[PDB]
């Protein structure tokens, strides 16, 4: 007979927080044009340490059936690169993929490895196309960052981004990604050599420790009140070591703006030897009455913190 | 070549610190978030989610919920009537009564009905002529108020965290008997006391109680066989509590500066 | 005492197909930059028939509290237009909203109306912007169609 | 002006028939779709979803599932061993054994474990050295095979439609007793017979049966008190059946011409 068990201890069935976030995150990556990939965990012993940033033992099988599938994976990128190489060879030029999957790091002999869940993906081709209108937006580095920014937004996480040098990557178009003073991944264009080996045009990858991401407890959304009156916007113009991260400007500015700095934007750059950074500051106070005197006091303390960590105008 | 591709390399260097090309995310309405959260809690307990009419018959709005034609509730002054007999619904209970009757007197019933509701009132920062309810209804055969209490506890944890407790205070609604008004332990102050909870450490979030015999019977269920519990809550109120939202009208005004704060996931925190 | 009821007839709790599709669809509209709106069902009697394509009776309240809120809605667009007007006046120039909500059509006198669930939205401003790169893609008609194409794709429907 | 804005009107006419600016949608993997479908079925019945290690100890892969050190199952030839004692897992049951033991001998247990699994084999169109399983495990106090049967019926309907029936055939697995192999009525031919079902009208989709006493006891549960049912299925196989996918390797090759066919919702049809 067909029956169903009646449980006497009642619990509501739900995804864990991590499980729920992961459904949501996949949704937002799919919402942005990225296809979900599933790649093989096992790589060639030669490639097992490709893109790994900590040096760490790899895990080989006693008896592989294939030299293609001999060693566990310390990165998702080798097979996602392969997969992009393969699509491109078949005249599928627009490739956009992401994967959430384990990588494997030896805890030495007789010991289970660390299995760490990564989030990575790879992008090449057009992001936006409508030929008849003359619309063609080619994937570049900042599109790839946009993807990674959008992951951070959805998850309510604060990522920072400093220039970097990695392995398979264009050394002047690579960045390390940090969360809470921990490095957790990177984004970058593939080295022009590695592209060329794989018959690939401009291509970008990102790779992230999803386990690190998932450790940040973000709580409930922090709502701010809606302002009943306007804020104030001022655009400053700087001159820098053409050579300095915009991130460093944003950081002091935001270190000096107290209560009432709402947001900033670098909206223009020029470069011999120095660069101009135009940045738009948005002051606002949804809480108390904003005054011109506080906004000039703070403004000018901003432009002074800037001068002293080394900035003209 | 290892000259030329090498100094192509360098003409191609970028500040990776600059603004990404945003791929913007739209927001989920705060009111929808609360409703779906509560959908998810109850799907996982075997319940269905039901929708019904926003414009309803006065029999289902009132008569079937134990409000005879006399009753003050039915004042033309406090509900948006369209004829004598037809009006904007005041609660989502009509849906639950229409649903019960269809079951001709066999359980279980276990339903959750969220939706828009309507009240003849003037609008300010705490009052809206259109707002939202979620109700539910369980009808089965040895259903107890202990069972309504455990259900409320899960609801309160769902909304306001695993550590929440509840308090039940006696009260009165015509469609239930016994009736309760339900508080959640304040999620801000442990239980010292604060602005949020009016320094009592308890915040009222729900009403509920046992379905009233007459309500069961007008719908065809046998009150000697079947008991029943039901409950209501108001996402507008819940979400103003949870977030410190200052004005109920902000839900229906669609300032993007309000809406766009609600892009991101949340967790149990720490 | 705190207990939970044990149901003896067991059924798995799930969204209906329509319910499920609706969660999924909202997800895909949010994934494309559209904010979920909720507007007031009640409009001014003057506007109640705005954008309606079948001629059909409107439903008025016996006793409105406001002339703003006198008649049910045969379209979502009046209040979404209002809402865009309001944002724009507050210097929120990029407005992207969608709503899934009922509209109301009289079946004449003493009869419950037809309550029909619509999907609408409204768009103005930039769709894609990165100023420092000189990227600015302004919303046009084909962007708006792209949204509607994307709704058809996700739902597996041919429009 | 009613000249000039009027002939602006006309210089602004467009073919509305032209291609929209696509806002492209990425695809959900077919294998993930099946897993999540099944997650959703069982969340709604009160179960949890559990993940475990892909590289596992031979005690949990084997010993705890009633495969003593002798047993042919443990051949170095058919599993990817890393040492004598450590190997790529062959099934998701290690997770379920590790989970039971942690419960020190109190129920319920009701879990669903999906994941990647590994087999020492050569790859072709029907064989993959890496593929996917979902198992589950219910342990409680008067758990019957009628209860496993009703659960399988829901699974089969979930996957292949409300009209599906199942068939249970006797079989043998070391970790269960009684054991069954489970067919679903063919979803294509009513029950005439077809290519899809090898003209028998039944398609094998699952195995299952009562958890074996030794398996319960090695994990600490008392087999005089507690019974148990468990089951496995393979999304790779399910999804090749459901869609007519011609090559298991297509799941792990990530041709976008394969992936991008799986953008859209589905329904119960008609
Ligand atoms: O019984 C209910 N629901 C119910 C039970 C108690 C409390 C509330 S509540 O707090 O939201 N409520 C809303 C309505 N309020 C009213 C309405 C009219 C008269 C008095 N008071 C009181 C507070 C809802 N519905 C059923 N459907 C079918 C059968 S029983
Ligand atoms: O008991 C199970 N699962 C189970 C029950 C029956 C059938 C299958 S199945 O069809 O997928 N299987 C997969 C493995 N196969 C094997 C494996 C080794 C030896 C023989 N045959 C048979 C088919 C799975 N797991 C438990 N975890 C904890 C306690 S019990
Ligand atoms: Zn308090
Ligand atoms: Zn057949």
């Amino acid at each position: 007979p067909s029956s169903l068990p009646v449980f006497g201890e009642v619990t509501s069935g739900e995804l864990t927080d991590r499980q729920h976030k992961t459904r949501t995150l996949k949704e937002t990556l799919e919402g942005a044009g990225l296809n979900q990939a599933i790649t093989y965990s096992l790589v060639s012993k030669d490639h097992a340490k490709d893109f790994a940033l900590q040096e760490r033992p790899t895990i080989s099988l006693l008896m592989p059936m294939s030299e293609a599938h001999a060693t566990l994976r310390q990165s998702l990128l080798p097979h996602l690169i392969e997969a992009t190489a393969y699509n491109v060879a078949r005249k599928n030029k627009d490739v956009r993929l992401y994967e959430i999957g384990r990588v494997f790091f030896g805890n030495g002999e007789g010991e289970l490895p660390d299995e760490v869940e990564y989030l990575s993906g790879i992008l090449t081709g057009e992001y936006v196309v409508n030929a008849w209108q003359g619309k063609k937006e080619e994937i570049d580095f900042f599109i790839a960052k946009g993807v990674v920014d959008r992951v951070a937004e959805k998850l309510n996480l604060e990522f920072s981004y400093k220039a970097g040098k990695i392995e398979g990557l264009h050394p002047g178009r690579t960045a390390i990604v940090s969360l809470e003073g921990q490095d957790i991944g990177f984004i970058g264009e593939l080295h022009p050599q590695v592209a060329a080996d794989n018959d690939l045009k401009r291509t970008y990858v990102f790779e992230l420790n999803y386990d690190a991401m998932m450790q940040v407890a973000v709580g409930y959304i922090n709502y701010e009140q809606i302002p009943k009156f306007p804020g104030v916007t001022r655009d400053i113009a700087l001159e820098v070591n053409h050579d300095v991260p915009s991130s460093e400007l944003k950081q002091i500015i935001h270190n000096n703006g107290e209560d009432i700095l709402q947001s900033t934007l670098v909206f223009d750059v020029y470069e011999k030897g120095k660069k101009s950074v135009a940045i738009r500051l948005n002051y606002l106070d949804t809480e108390d009455t904003l005054t011109d005197e506080r906004v000039s006091k703070i403004h000018d303390k901003i432009l002074e913190a800037l001068q002293a960590e080394g900035a003209t105008i | 070549l290892m000259e030329k591709l090498n100094q192509q390399l360098a003409e191609e260097t970028i500040d990776v610190t600059l603004p990404s090309r945003q791929i913007s995310i739209g927001s989920k309405h705060p009111l929808t978030r609360t409703v779906e959260e509560i959908e998810d809690l109850f799907l996982g307990l075997g319940y269905e989610i039901v929708d019904g009419y926003e414009v309803e018959q006065d029999y289902y709005n009132f008569e079937a919920l134990n409000l005879p034609k006399s009753h003050p509730a039915r004042d033309m002054q406090d509900s948006f009537y369209i004829t004598d007999e037809i009006l904007m619904r005041t609660h989502t209970s009509p849906v639950q009564a229409r649903t019960m009757e269809k079951r001709n007197g066999q359980g279980p019933v276990k339903i959750i009905c969220p939706g828009k509701v309507y009240r003849r009132d003037s609008d300010d920062a705490t009052h809206s002529h259109q707002f939202t309810q979620i109700e539910g209804l369980v009808v089965d055969k040895n259903i107890k108020m202990s069972d309504l209490k455990g259900t409320l506890e899960l609801v309160a944890k769902k909304l306001f965290g695993a550590d929440r407790e509840i308090r039940l205070r006696p009260s009165y609604f015509p469609f239930t008997e016994p009736s309760v008004e339900v508080d959640v332990s304040c999620f801000k102050c442990k239980g010292k006391g604060c602005n949020v909870c009016k320094h009592t450490g308890w915040i009222e979030i729900l009403g509920a109680g046992m379905v009233h015999p007459n309500v069961l019977e007008m719908a065809g269920f046998d009150s000697n066989e079947y008991s029943g519990f039901a409950f209501g809550m108001g996402p507008d109120r819940i979400a103003m509590l949870k977030y410190g939202i200052e004005d109920i009208r902000y839900f229906y005004t669609n300032d993007v500066r309000f809406l766009e704060q609600f892009k991101a996931v949340e967790d149990r925190g720490e």
